[PDB]
């Protein structure tokens, strides 16, 4: 639960830097997709 | 060791060579064959070849500039096309996902044991892109001048109406470059252009 | 011949771990076997690791306890390690050094071959163009082995990769549609429960008359494990390239070979490369593996199945990363299939054999082999996605076509992958098991199978 | 029609959030802590070499 | 050849569903029809992947003692109405106690997937490290 | 050393020993003792003890395959409850989350320095394992028989009415095997079965 | 009190002999003077950085994180000089003090100390920022001599059962708190708004003390049962029936 099983090497450093970076791009969608849905959600309460 | 630029052999080759025909393992199970990536693959012989293309072929560099761009605007759409899913989208983006799809199955698609795709001559190679870029710019010029006036259209009124145009634009890769004549293939791509200039004038 | 008598030096000038150096040695060879005599009356054996002028160091195999610098005589044979090789050693059991431990006689040699061998000419090598059937459905139905291939079975510590290997040793054979087929089983660094199992399995089933068994235990010295996979291949390179048989070599626990090659090289204070293993390990694994394949002119072939253990299930370890650089596929004994009690627990999704196209089809097995295999591989790939997605999204989102890829997934793991360790299926009854599993789907849904073979084999 | 598009956007927001928080507090910290162990254990393999 | 008729829709639920118009018949050994007797209303049955109650299609009898049963391991079943059945007064239909079949028909009388359902879960599965196992093997 | 199980003494031992059980990854610094670690734990004498088991205890091996099935299924579901959060769980799987919480807290976890658990005889282990696998079969019928129609007995309803019985299942480890008898412990385990059987007849 | 002070500008290789000079006084005052001794060895991290220093320029084979090979038996030279002996009425109780660098319990100084000493007391940074004194994380804390030093006839009947239950409620409600960060405050059952109730009352009424409270061993337990009345009787699954029938209802 505390580490993803891989062993320390130079290649396995770039893959867990890409998977972290490939997760921060997913959260950046979902951080603003929720607020874009919250942008319509206030207007229904403003209706 | 599994497709990286972290090892000292792959990263110290790309600091030396000029062409990188970059292949990946994710883009292999599509049965695409080659496993071309066209995002990390480059060629730095575009400035040296600006004299061969402009003298002998005189048309190709602006089509090559556009065709690399249509396959790039598809990438920054395709993450939202997966997550959101084609629901509230502009109609100039639906061109660059359907014309862009027409490239990725009829221009960058190969199969090496077949009697049409073991050799691709270059005059037929620029002959296929001479029609595909013209269909892109005429779809764009249609959707931008008919965006405000009267009877605004989308893509989904064209592809149902022009389904027989998208068969001739999809049967260019299946014309045999080996049995057919040398000038038997350019006239077919020059007769098709008037089935692409007149066809849009059947909708407007 | 060798007519000159051998010098028995007593000039031991230093002991350092497993190593003994000498002095006043007259013209010492490289890798020349010496025969030590201890003071209390016992004997050992060694090998010369480095000569320098009139001084040669000696790597004693069996230990170094008792070797003093006064009374131990080293007798220099003047010859490299050559092993006695015969055709009637099919049916014997030798230890890691060539000594027989089946209470039998020492082997009467036909010709003393050298255990380093010779490199095979690439101009005299032929592509593997038939099949070794092995009885296991997941290795014959979907990962078919060509005669002359090198396909390692990757596994982990605790998985049944010994009962798999012993099942392959009893059920290997041609794809008949047998006097020139033989197994050479080498076990390196096994514990006592495994090498009694390998000995009590090949007499209990009567499959001894074609198997040579080179056992090498963990309590045995570490240098006998180095020279064990070069006895098993020199026996194999005799049976196929001189006696014209189809040999299958099983090298159980090749990860313990790389644990001994690290232990020998650390004794010589040498430089370590990736993760402690020596620099020369890529050319030392390929010294073993590349003694395989069919040749031109002879009517024999050597197939190799090495067997590894990935530490902590990390495929990126240097023993699997470098054995996937020289060989031609994987088998991937899986843990998640063992923990749900399936035998053999073979993960067909990461397993591959790069030479499957030249082992199947008309004349080899049957003309439907190449299309059943990659269709079962597609309905097992989709089935592993459905159950991965139905746990994260919920149970009520499944449509009726979607449950069908789970009826396959349960019946694939019970009728195709589940075998039972004494059930020997031929290849004609792996595909007839595989064809009644493809009739779970209707005809319109099998899109990996062509129509010209769907209209011959599918309806029953 | 306005109170029936409320309770569709009231359920779709309360799932996305549990999925932004499931990356912020579960997935991305686990990928960061294995990064802080690769830069540590490879400092060790440089030091022994 | 045998089988049965269901009076209402089939619905996947543990309870015994149906009413008194459901009947069993027979064709190829003999031709006879067995209507309900009303001793019990255990008329139809349909369960789809549980572990404490049987999984399959069943008509008549009770649990594990049906007068006609088709199991989830397809091509198997039983008609264990040994003297007769209880709901339908119907005999053992098959030749054996536990038959095996290859042809089945269901005829009505008168009158996307989970892989493409959630685009956020395929986004969270790829983010959590778990692969896809199949691209270029399925359609769209 | 350091709670990491890739140290060179463990992976050297894995290739030597025949039985091996190790502590969990998460429960190494915080004491929850014993744990299991299914990624490296094994015992190759599980096939070599089946002639003994059918002779003297004769119903333990059907219990052990289900007791390993609840635990190997909760390790699948614990990653998804850490990601979804008990929402994509039909009520037949919310039981397997809770008998595995009941086994790993009461059956597996053994306080070896208390006088009532420093030695657990093998009848008491089977007696403790019989009463939990009987409870798992009586719970998972109480959900699956009332599922699609109303009176949906969930796992929530099972906890409110049988709150005193799941403590008594957690009270089966407080039996002293010396102060109590051998057939006194078995005379108090079957009464828990006859109150477990009478606690679902009140529910149906 | 007998103070051996090696300050920060005092020379480094004196720190090799400073815990040896202090413990030899202790083993004199406990085994020859029959006194009870409490030995306080603060910043044992500054022992090993002055031992790594002397082995660097000596150029031995370095071990884990550059610390020398013989670091286990060297801290075992120091920590093992403790305990009682037969026929002498004195004792040495040892409390060293460490600093884990970057709060890593898997550094070679707390991981090799935890293999020699009998339990450890963990001081964590997260409870320090939340203004808790003392900031003691009881989840990785341990006393390997607690099991035979408590019980009936030493402290009280229910000591060993309360601490095993106060462990399991803090260890569970720290997992529900990491489940509250995913699914939010709303999707929590009513027997899991009890485990978050415990953490607000465990680390303020039991852990948080104030630097001048002399809380007895009975006053600590009587705090520990009013935290175990947070739950109903049928969830204290680590406490048997013989002790719950007497100590729970008050």
């Amino acid at each position: 639960k505390d580490r993803i099983e891989i062993f320390p090497s130079r290649m396995a450093q770039t893959i867990m830097k890409a998977r972290l970076k490939g997760a921060q791009t997913g959260r950046n969608l979902l951080k603003k997709k929720s607020d874009a849905l919250t942008l319509r959600f206030r207007q229904i309460l403003k209706k | 060791p599994g497709g990286d630029f972290s090892d000292p052999v792959t990263s110290a080759t790309l600091g030396i060579v000029q062409v990188f025909w970059g292949l990946d393992k994710k883009l292999a199970q599509r049965k695409h064959f080659p496993s071309v990536n066209w995002l990390i693959s480059y060629s730095k012989y575009m400035r040296a070849l600006d004299e061969y293309y402009d003298k002998h072929f005189t048309e190709f560099v602006p089509l090559r500039t556009k065709a690399k761009e249509i396959l790039q605007e598809e990438e920054d759409l395709a993450e939202i096309v997966q997550l959101v899913g084609k629901a509230s989208l502009a109609e100039t983006d639906k061109i660059t996902l359907e014309v862009a799809k027409l490239i990725k199955d009829d221009f960058l698609q190969q199969n090496g044991y077949t009697p049409y795709d073991r050799f691709c001559p270059f005059y037929k190679t620029v002959g296929m892109l001479s029609n595909m870029i013209a269909f892109y710019d005429m779809a764009r010029r249609a959707v931008e001048t008919t965006a405000q006036s009267d009877n605004k259209i989308t893509w989904s009124i064209i592809r149902e109406h022009m389904g027989e145009i998208l068969y001739k634009l999809s049967s260019m890769k299946f014309k045999d470059p080996v049995k057919d004549g040398e000038a038997k293939i350019k006239a077919d791509y020059a007769q098709l252009l008037e089935d692409m200039q007149n066809a849009f004038r059947s909708l407007e | 011949y060798l007519s000159q008598p051998r010098l028995t030096y007593k000039t031991v000038s230093g002991v350092n771990g497993p190593l003994v150096i000498l002095d006043h040695v007259k013209f010492p060879r490289y890798a020349e076997i010496v025969h030590l005599t201890l003071p209390d009356g016992t004997k050992r054996s060694g090998q010369v690791l480095e000569v320098s002028g009139s001084k040669a160091v000696v790597q004693v195999f069996e230990g170094t306890s008792g070797i003093d610098a006064k009374k131990t005589s080293c007798e220099f044979t003047g010859d490299i390690l050559r092993t006695p090789v015969s055709e009637d050693m099919l049916g014997r059991v030798f230890n890691g050094s060539g000594k027989p431990i089946d209470r039998g006689p020492v082997v009467l040699a036909e010709d003393f071959l050298d255990i380093m061998g010779q490199p095979i000419n690439p101009q005299c090598r032929i592509y593997p163009e038939e099949m070794i059937q092995t009885g296991i459905s997941a290795i014959d139905g979907m990962n078919s082995i060509a005669r002359g291939q090198k396909i390692p079975i990757f596994s982990a510590a605790g998985l049944p990769h010994n009962e798999i290997a012993a099942q392959i040793c009893r059920q290997a054979g041609l794809v008949k549609k047998e006097e020139n087929f033989a197994i050479v089983f080498a076990a390196m660094g096994v514990n006592m429960e495994t090498a009694r199992f390998f000995k009590s399995d090949f007499e209990e089933n009567g499959s001894m008359d074609n198997v040579c068994l080179f056992l090498n235990l963990a309590n045995d010295p570490t240098i006998e494990r180095i020279i064990t996979p070069r006895l098993a291949l020199t026996t194999a390179e005799f049976l196929a390239y001189q006696c014209e048989k189809h040999v299958l070599v099983i090298l159980t626990d090749m990860s313990s070979y790389a644990e001994a090659l690290r232990e020998v090289s650390a004794a010589r204070e040498e430089v370590p490369g990736r993760r402690g293993f020596p620099g020369y390990m890529y050319t030392d694994l390929a010294t073993i593996y590349e003694r395989a394949g069919r040749v031109e002119g002879r009517n024999g072939s050597i197939t190799q199945i090495p067997i590894l253990t990935m530490p902590n299930d990390d495929i990126t370890h240097p023993i699997p990363d470098l054995t996937g650089y020289i060989t031609e596929g994987q088998i991937y004994v899986d843990r998640q299939l063992h923990n749900r009690q399936i035998y053999p627990p073979i993960n067909v999704l990461p397993s591959l054999s790069r030479l499957m196209k030249s082992a199947i089809g008309e004349g080899m097995t049957r003309k439907d082999h190449a299309d059943v295999s990659n269709q079962l591989y597609a309905c097992y790939a989709i089935g592993k996605d459905v159950q991965a997605m139905k746990a994260v999204v919920g149970e009520e989102a499944l449509t009726s076509d979607d449950l069908l890829y789970l009826e396959f997934l349960q019946k694939f793991e019970r009728n195709f992958i589940a075998q039972g360790p004494y059930e020997n299926r031929t290849v004609y009854e792996t595909l007839d098991i595989g064809w009644q599993l493809l009739r779970i789907f209707p005809k319109e849904m099998l899109k990996r199978i062509p129509q010209s073979t769907l209209s011959e084999f599918y309806p029953r | 029609s306005l109170q029936t598009s409320f309770v569709t956007l009231d359920e779709a927001i309360k799932i996305t959030n549990r999925r932004v928080n499931a990356i912020e507090h579960v997935i991305i910290p686990r990928i960061e802590r294995t990064l802080a162990y690769i830069i540590t254990e490879l400092d060790e393999r440089e030091r022994e070499e | 050849v045998f089988g049965g008729f269901a009076s209402c829709s089939w619905e996947v639920k543990p309870q015994f569903q149906g009413d008194n118009r459901c009947f069993l018949f027979s064709i190829c050994p003999s031709m006879a029809v067995y209507t309900h007797t009303g001793y019990n209303d255990h008329y139809m049955y349909l369960n789809h992947g549980q572990q404490t109650i049987p999984n399959g299609l069943g008509m008549g009898g009770q649990h594990n003692y049906f007068g006609l049963w088709v199991d989830v391991d397809f091509g198997k079943g039983h008609s264990r109405a040994k003297p007769t059945c209880t709901t339908y007064n119907s005999p053992q239909l098959s030749a054996q106690e536990n038959f095996q079949f290859d042809k089945m028909e269901v005829w009505a009388v008168g009158d996307k997937s989970i892989l493409d359902a959630d685009p956020e879960a395929q986004a969270l599965l790829e983010i959590s490290g778990h692969s896809r196992h199949s691209e270029g093997l399925r359609e769209v």
